């Protein structure tokens, strides 16, 4: 029993799917399970007490947002499993849990309890014929053609940096910090909260996000706008208030190249990928630095290009030729390489059967993680 | 209290510190390395005089 | 040349006052502006139209009140005018701002604007010669003279918490929530509207701080005491009657520690010591819950810190000593430690110059802020 | 002037120091500059700001750690002067740097600048009448007392074996390759990650060398165990929180005998020595099988000298006699015997004086070092 994998990028940010040979998701709805505040008493009012996605959107005001998954690992499974249970309802797929394959992604270094709890989730609570964990690296570069590079991802909750050479990936060289999207935006509220603005509700943690979204860039150099002290653009919020930024629209977003802000020692992200790509292999670091691919929605800030590839250029040795593709669909650069992997028919051999796991267990998700 | 009873509102009756109960290399054993006395002395008293 | 120093210690609800090296604050007066309700018309009544200091207390009834400093970020600087003016006036001070240095205090993860127009109040306005505004936290250890702890004070307006280990602080595990004393009162206000007692009178708000500050305490246990129907206390008046507050007398401080009786989300005051200490390193953990120092007024009600240790121990780790250590001059640490930071020697280089000021400008104070 | 010469005996995670003729070095302390991350704000705190010794490892948390000597390898030369001098200090010999000859050491094949700039320090800043390097191996058997045997010592950096034949060191028969303690250290904080325990900051890198040192055994049968379950032993933290390490606890320390597991083409401690071995004459191997003195710090895991046996017996031919010795000490063996070394007559002959280091330079320094 199969017809049609089920992709699923289980991000931290946003979870995307749709079914196999789909050139786009055809669901991307956040990753958080929206709970109501305030007492019904008005009868004919909304039903229900967890709304996902599309109406935990619009009816934000009401609701307090509990992320159930942060830094690509899981905090609530009943959360987890209420999202997932989502995704195979009336409003999003239809379909029942037993009928197709399962194709979940994963974020690399993760624990194996999350790999494990996945799989009992999907052999468990849905009765899914076949489940595959993936790496969010190789399926960007199956949606942009290439065979050999340097995915270089940052989603909302964790950014690494993995080489892959020829189809080879050098598991040894993987880099990965857990500063992404996430800090960002908290750290834009904290900026907000020097600024006069302060944010503390759930719901309004949103709001920052959009600011974010909405205003914030990367500039060039770190110090020819600090003491510039430059113009506060306005930027409307959802009810009709005025907020002028200044200096925090490119302050908060230098979170990710100096994590030293946040107070945490760690590398940037151009440290995590130049430290991925040095620790390979002598012969390969040419064709790792003229391949760069980058994923993750925290790859587009404005000027992220620009940044990146100076900073590159300034820790690689003098005159390397560094190329850094960045395609149009870095959301979902790795949903769309799932559906090309679920589309093929290698994908067969490599899932996990249902008495696989039963005669075996995490033992088998354990073998087949690469 | 010397100079802490003029102040209008100077907390007392209660205690100052809210605490909590207070309550309170096997290599060198094994079987495989016949294990060695160092004694510098005696390896000083070896080396005293063989001159290079 | 230069004179005995000024620490213009400021405050959500309680402005104190003095000179450096003193001991105890000799002007302390609450920080509210009173200003006329109903017509003059004898010839020979009150004179001034703005009432500050204690001849405000002495007319409550025919004042109409209002607090210009919320949750410590200042929002009416006329008001801050006249009351900076009174500090300096011939009741309090008697003195000269162009003849005294200026140790001001301000709550942590404040408004720039707070500070910048700070500045150009105490060097536009007063023509003092030098300011250092400073943090609240170091000054109350200073009056401990400790060198390691976890300040948790609790003001009229703003609660935080600043670990700082051996004279050092971490300006990443700043807490900082504006739920405090003022809000307290706001809602034991509530309390008492829904209890059958009117207190919508600004001037009468004064007596309700009055009631919340003598017949308030903390329950261990609170659902449990709140199903056992109390004796119903009964408290007089600056009028004569008498009140039967009831029930609503321990469940309206429970609102420092459940921030959710106000509809705010938010963290409570021991989520708020508990997370300060875990945001901070890991081997500087048992030494930050071994001192924990108090301050600020609202941190002074029956039982407290006995509900605070039995919080802790539920959210701190398994057997680690705390010491939830609070001194008797928990309303005036602050004041105290100005004293000592003021009358040491390096403060003759910590402050800001008046001709700094004019060189730089905000630049300096912003360079100065730790 | 030859007065009690000063045996400083370096190494890549715990420097040994200490004047010759004492059985014990009395003045040991880990190899790292620490330097506070935080900002300090209270006057009167911590003073000097780079702290090297016990005062580093009582405020670790306080600051940050970095190594100054990689794979016995001297990487930043301001750090290590600053480690000497604090040798030289108050608070571990209370001497001049003068009036003493010095008697340093290091690991075999080592690159020629660390020994011309290791005695350009020695020879220009601090000025030492006479200075010594040697190596490793040669002081473990002056200490030992023998003069014969193969000098096996794994380092906290450096994993070398030099064999003696009764004091004739075969320069062409040393195996040295850099995966030691320290990178058993490294491999066990990525298993952890992939525990769920993610330590990550420099000042928490100790608690994984703690964990290492401590909750950490060899198997015997290799896969036996790498493949089966584990029993998941609790482990207490310094914060007082409670690890459950499980698998890696014994995975993690197998990287001495095999470093494919860190992706490196190398060869485990038993093909060093066995290697070491083989590569001199073919009148020597039995003396050299029978006499194996280990030393070295990462010696010292449970289960170690058992697998050594075993993988020695599956090298070394049939029928030959293998023996391995250990001192008790065996953290302090090469400090203990340079100082008896350095106690003899004919350390006279054996430095270099600096008449000797005016006159020609680094060329004495390799000439009289070999
Ligand atoms: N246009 C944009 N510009 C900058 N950042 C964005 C933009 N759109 C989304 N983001 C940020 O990137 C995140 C997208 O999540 P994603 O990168 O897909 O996380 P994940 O990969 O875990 O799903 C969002 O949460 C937001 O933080
Ligand atoms: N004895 C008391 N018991 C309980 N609460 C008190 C007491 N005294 C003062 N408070 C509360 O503390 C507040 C004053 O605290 P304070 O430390 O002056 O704050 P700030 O210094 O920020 O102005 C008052 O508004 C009152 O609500
Ligand atoms: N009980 C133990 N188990 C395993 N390793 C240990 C233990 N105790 C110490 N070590 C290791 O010993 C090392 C110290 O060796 P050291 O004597 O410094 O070598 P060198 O002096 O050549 O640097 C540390 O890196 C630590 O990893």
């Amino acid at each position: 029993i199969a017809n049609q994998p089920v992709v699923i990028d289980n991000g931290s940010g946003v979870i995307k799917a749709g079914f196999a040979g789909d050139q786009i998701p055809k669901y991307c709805f956040p990753n958080y399970v929206g709970r109501p505040k305030h007492v019904r008493v008005m009868a004919g009012a909304l039903e229900g007490d967890i709304f996902i996605g599309p109406k935990a959107e619009e009816h934000r005001g009401l609701l307090s947002i509990r992320y159930p998954m942060e830094h690509g690992i899981v905090k609530d499974w009943n959360d987890m499993e209420r999202i997932w249970q989502y995704v195979y309802s009336k409003d999003q797929l239809q379909t029942f849990s037993e009928e197709h394959p399962v194709l979940l992604t994963e974020a690399p270094l993760n624990p194996r309890k999350n790999r494990e709890r996945a799989a009992e989730v999907f052999f468990e609570t849905f009765n899914v014929p076949a489940l595959f964990i993936s790496m969010q690296a190789v399926l960007s570069l199956y949606a942009t053609g290439r065979t050999t590079g340097v995915v270089l991802d940052s989603g909302d909750g964790v950014t690494h940096a993995v080489p892959i050479y020829e189809g080879f990936a050098m598991p040894h060289s993987i880099m990965r910090i857990d500063i992404a999207g996430r800090d960002v935006s908290r750290f834009l509220r904290l900026y907000l909260r020097k600024e006069g603005y302060d944010f503390h509700s759930s719901s309004e943690f949103e709001i920052v996000k959009a600011i974010k979204e909405r205003a914030c860039y990367l500039s060039i150099n770190p110090q020819k706008d600090e003491t510039l002290e430059t113009e506060k653009a306005q930027y409307y919020l959802p009810d009709g208030s005025t907020i002028e930024i200044g200096p925090s629209r490119f302050r908060a977003p230098e979170l990710l190249f100096r994590p030293d802000l946040i107070g945490e020692e760690s590398e940037g992200i151009h440290e995590v990928l130049v430290f991925a790509i040095q620790k390979s292999d002598m012969d390969l670091r040419r064709t790792l630095f003229s391949n760069i691919v980058l994923s993750g929605g925290s790859t587009l800030f404005k000027g992220f290009g620009d940044r990146l590839l100076s900073e590159v250029k300034k820790l690689a040795p003098k005159d390397v030729k560094i190329r850094i593709s960045a395609p149009q669909e870095r959301l979902y650069s790795t949903w769309i390489g799932g559906s090309i992997l679920a589309s093929l028919d290698t994908f067969k051999k490599m899932w996990v059967s249902k008495k696989e796991y039963e005669e075996d267990g995490a033992r088998s998700i354990h073998r087949k993680t690469f | 209290d010397p100079k802490y009873a003029d102040l209008p509102g100077i907390a007392r009756n209660e205690p100052d510190v809210y605490e909590t109960s207070d309550l309170p290399l096997e290599e060198l054993t094994s079987t495989s390395v016949e294990h060695i006395i160092v004694n510098p002395n005696a390896a000083y008293d070896k080396f005293k005089d063989k001159r290079v």
